[PDB]
């Protein structure tokens, strides 16, 4: 997917690998390589009114 | 079984009536919702976000996100001009003169405190305080929240200017040009437009005056206890968040598919045999995002009636004086004081309600030289011994005399005539 | 509500145009150009409320006032053999 | 000016010009187009390609008749409130504020427009107001005499009774004024002397 | 029940049939199926 990488301060468990949101949707995700809590969240957005 | 009320057995009579002797000024409350948290949805990112395969293949299933955007901005501009139709009714904004003496009555309760940051009345703060993460949640799926246009600020000098004209003029500044007048003197043409004298007001101003400050203290006490008198702008709030989070959940279906989720379809599935794939859940989530505007299409409708009542009401109880029975209180209406509350308005009706009733005989005419009299305006009452006349809401005994009666053929044709002797001046 | 680029906001506040949102309404001024501003809620008119002094009119005016409202629309019927199923 | 019998002139045209652009999607088909779908596939499969725009097809059109009910509820609502206006403001005065138009409602005229009705509500403004030194009684012998019909003014010197919508000066005279107990209570009082004919 | 001459029998409550209905309530309710 796209989105923003930041720094997370959700306490994840070590068997805990993902995380979901209300619509089943991933919001932060673990690092394979070296174990750190992300956090994907998309860029800004919104209308465009003329 | 629940019960239907008490049990009153009037006694009905030939000759007694019900006269009453003092009265009360009662302040009641209403509540009336005005306009609704407008809301709009994102075309491509609700039924597919973050996700360029399934963009390109949303386009070939016509225009419906296209009217879905346009029935939401109907539908924000119908809660807009709902807002704009209550509350700017003049186009003045009146000030409170720098004196407060209105005669006793003390609208410190009511009138905006230019010591708060705010600058809302005591009433308006508890009204604010009392109606009330799922704002992030939502957004990053394009459920986004538009602000409107009308801020508090702007809707609590509306109403800031319509209290200082209803207690400065009165209900000529809704006619026409506002016209100066005297508290006590507004308060007795409200007291005549009723039927009661001005002689009574003026006579019992400081009761009358205790009263309402007695009232519209009671009133702040009210709204604060009783938590369920400000429900019917909750549910306003309360409803919509069920519009919102429910349509969120209906993103973690999969409508017959293998998933919920359209990159692990993408990655997983190749395009040939993932068309049917996204097919269900594109078809599934539109259907969910078209039952939910046209939902929210009857949730404005109804939001947008009660907007017409709430205005109507205001341009009835509180720009003049209705004589329509439980419509701006229960009661003789005698005058009505607005206030802003979040996503609703509230109107305090300050209503003339009789009490301390007493009986006493009456008769539908008199003859004293075989002519008889009929009240002019009025009523023939008896204390047992002798007649008097008095008026149709408060017990004020006055002699019979030829200015308050006049003739109208012989008394033979009437049923229940009197004798009695009349006066003449 | 958001960033708004193309109009400068100015101090002063005229009668609202073409509304933004939160107060913030736009609408295109004097070389010419598009500005924004506060929207004005009215003329900040102060009566001299007194005990004693009341306004009194001393003449009249007769006025005519225009009210639309709709009554109907245009009756519309369809039929399901010619529009899902064309001949 | 004749912009809200417009609206309704818009949105039902665009309720049917949507309705019109749905039959040139393909609702997940092939095609929009029946008999090149008959024609390029077999009747096995044909089915199966059609069902798909039929039920597109019918969730339009019951979409169009979903709206169209609230569009219809919501003129039937601007029906009755015209013929309580009708009933109110053309067949007789009504005493209510900004209902019958802005001010004193004094009479009103209907006319005819394309899917509509137009109210001409003729009114009563004040204007031209001054202002006048007011009491709510007076007493001449020792009894209050407060205003029968009307309000006690004054011109600096002198002290008349007008009508609370007009001003003209009367002398207060004994059957412009009615007499209700002592002013020692009332809040106010100020003394003059009262005409008897 | 004597309230001048005026006749209310038809819209008061008769307390001889159990429903406790006035006449015209009758004729309302047998009407409406
Ligand atoms: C008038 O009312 C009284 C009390 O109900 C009753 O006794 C009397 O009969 C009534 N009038 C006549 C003359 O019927
Ligand atoms: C009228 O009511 C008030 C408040 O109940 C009371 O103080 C006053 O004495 C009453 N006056 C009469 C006429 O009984
Ligand atoms: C009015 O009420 C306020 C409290 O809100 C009080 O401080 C003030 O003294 C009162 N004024 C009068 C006229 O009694
Ligand atoms: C009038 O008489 C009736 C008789 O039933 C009584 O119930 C009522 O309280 C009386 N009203 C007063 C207070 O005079
Ligand atoms: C009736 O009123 C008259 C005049 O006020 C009074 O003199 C008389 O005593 C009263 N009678 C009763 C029974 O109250
Ligand atoms: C009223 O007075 C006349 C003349 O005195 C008399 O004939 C008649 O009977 C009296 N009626 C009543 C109600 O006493
Ligand atoms: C009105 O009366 C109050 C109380 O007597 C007084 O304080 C105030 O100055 C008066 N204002 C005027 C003269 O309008
Ligand atoms: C009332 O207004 C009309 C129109 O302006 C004017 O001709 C007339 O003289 C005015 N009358 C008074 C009383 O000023
Ligand atoms: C007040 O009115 C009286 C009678 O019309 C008049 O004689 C007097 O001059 C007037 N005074 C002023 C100051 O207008
Ligand atoms: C009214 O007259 C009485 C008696 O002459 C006097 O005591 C009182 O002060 C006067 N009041 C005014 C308003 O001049
Ligand atoms: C009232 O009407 C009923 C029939 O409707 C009749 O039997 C009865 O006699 C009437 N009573 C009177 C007051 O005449």
């Amino acid at each position: 997917g796209t989105g923003v990488l930041t720094e997370s301060n959700k306490k994840f468990l070590p068997f805990q690998q993902f995380g979901r949101d209300i619509a089943d949707t991933t919001d932060a995700v673990r690092d394979p390589q070296t174990l750190e809590i992300l956090d994907i969240t998309p860029c800004s957005f919104g209308g465009v009114s003329v | 079984t629940m019960s239907l009320g008490a049990e009153n057995s009037v006694a009905y009579s030939n000759n007694s009536i019900a006269i009453p002797t003092n009265f009360t000024i009662s302040v009641t409350t209403e509540i009336l919702p005005v306009s609704m948290t407008k809301t709009s949805v994102d075309c491509t990112m609700y039924i597919c976000g973050d996700s360029t395969e399934c963009s390109n293949l949303l386009l070939q299933y016509g225009s419906f996100c296209t009217q879905l955007k346009r029935a939401l901005t109907g539908i924000a501009v119908e809660q807009d001009k709902n807002t704009q139709e209550v509350f700017a009714q003049v186009k003045q904004i009146y000030k409170t003169p720098p004196i407060k003496y209105f005669g006793g009555f003390n609208f410190s309760q009511i009138l905006p405190d230019p010591s708060k940051p705010s600058k809302r009345s005591p009433i308006e703060d508890l009204l604010f305080n009392k109606v009330t993460d799922l704002i992030c949640a939502q957004k990053f799926k394009g459920l986004t929240v538009l602000p409107p246009l009308l801020t508090d600020e702007m809707i609590a000098q509306y109403t800031s200017a319509l209290l200082a004209g209803t207690i400065t003029s009165g209900w000529t500044f809704g006619a026409g040009p506002a016209l100066q007048i005297p508290f006590p003197m507004q308060m007795a043409y409200r007291f005549n437009g009723i039927g009661v004298t001005q002689n009574v007001l003026y006579e019992n101003q400081k009761l009358i005056a205790n009263q309402f400050n007695s009232a519209i203290g009671k009133i702040q006490d009210s709204l604060s206890s009783t938590p369920s008198a400000l429900g019917k702008l909750q549910d306003v709030v309360n409803h919509n968040a069920q519009a919102l989070n429910t349509l969120v959940k209906q993103l973690s279906s999969k409508f017959g598919a293998i998933s919920s989720v359209l990159n692990d379809i993408f990655s997983r599935l190749d395009p040939p045999e993932a068309e049917v794939q996204i097919d269900r859940l594109i078809t599934g989530r539109l259907q969910s995002l078209q039952t939910y505007v046209t939902q929210q299409l009857i949730r404005a409708a109804e939001i947008r009636a009660s907007a017409n009542l709430a205005a109507t009401k205001m341009s009835e109880c509180v720009l003049g004086q209705s004589k329509r029975v439980d419509f701006c209180g229960k009661g003789y209406h005698l005058m009505s004081f607005p206030q802003s509350a979040p996503h609703g308005v509230v109107f305090l009706h300050v209503t003339y309600v009789p009490a301390q009733e007493k009986n006493f005989t009456t008769a539908p005419a008199i003859c004293h030289d075989g002519k008889a009299h009929f009240p002019r305006e009025g009523v023939f009452v008896s204390n047992g011994t002798h007649w008097f006349v008095t008026q149709r809401n408060f017990y004020e005994p006055q002699i019979i005399t030829t200015d308050n009666t006049f003739v109208s053929g012989n008394c033979d044709v009437v049923i229940g005539i009197v004798n009695n002797t009349v006066y003449d001046p | 509500a958001g960033c708004l680029i193309g109009a400068e906001y100015v101090n002063n506040s005229y009668e609202c145009d073409i509304p933004i949102g939160a107060g913030i309404c736009a609408s295109y001024q004097t070389s010419q150009s598009i500005i924004a501003y506060t929207m004005s809620l009215g003329a900040e008119n102060s009566v001299a409320y007194s005990n004693n002094s009341i306004a009194i009119p001393t003449n009249f005016t007769i006025s005519v006032t225009t009210e639309i409202l709709p009554v109907s629309m245009t009756k519309t019927s369809v039929d399901c053999t010619m529009y899902i199923c064309g001949d």
